[PDB]
DNA sequence: TATAATGGGGGATGCA
């Protein structure tokens, strides 16, 4: 994870950031013989592209 | 001796291949949809350009005969199509 | 037309 934006705002002895953070998580499917991967590898997907 | 040297195929490729072979038959179904030519010949001027410049005949069936020529101007027309088609 | 089946059963002489 990476931080885009970084805000901050002076409390008392204590400061209070502002992140706009920026990740990726993983999520595994299992694929069965009868199926197709129709994606490359390393491929940019939107909601609802198939993958397979 | 001849047929020892095609390797047996697994689950994953047999359906492939199969999946492949029927997607090629619905292609050429709207290929001939585009063109408003003929199935057959399309499917065989496909052939012809797969199976190489070694087999090229008139096929009973097909009303144009396929020369070398003729699958020349066809092919020239298969390129002749959008990305798309 | 659709379980799955995937590799068989002598005898001598001329010529390359």
């Amino acid at each position: 994870v990476r931080a885009a934006q970084v805000e901050a705002e002076e409390e008392g002895e204590t400061v209070y950031l502002t992140l706009f953070l920026e990740w990726t998580e993983p999520k595994d499917y299992r694929v069965q013989p009868h199926m197709n991967v129709v994606v490359p590898e390393g491929a940019r997907v939107e909601a609802g592209d198939k993958i397979v | 001796h001849e047929i020892g040297q095609v390797p047996l195929l697994t689950l994953e490729e047999e359906v492939e291949l199969a999946r492949k072979v029927e997607e090629g038959m619905e292609a050429i179904k709207k290929l001939s949809e585009i063109t408003g030519l003929d199935p057959d010949l399309i499917r065989e001027v496909v052939r012809a350009k797969i199976l190489g410049s070694a087999r090229v005949r008139h096929i009973p069936g097909l009303k144009e005969t396929l020369d070398p020529k003729t699958v020349e101007e066809i092919d020239q027309k298969l390129k002749s199509l959008p990305k798309e088609h």
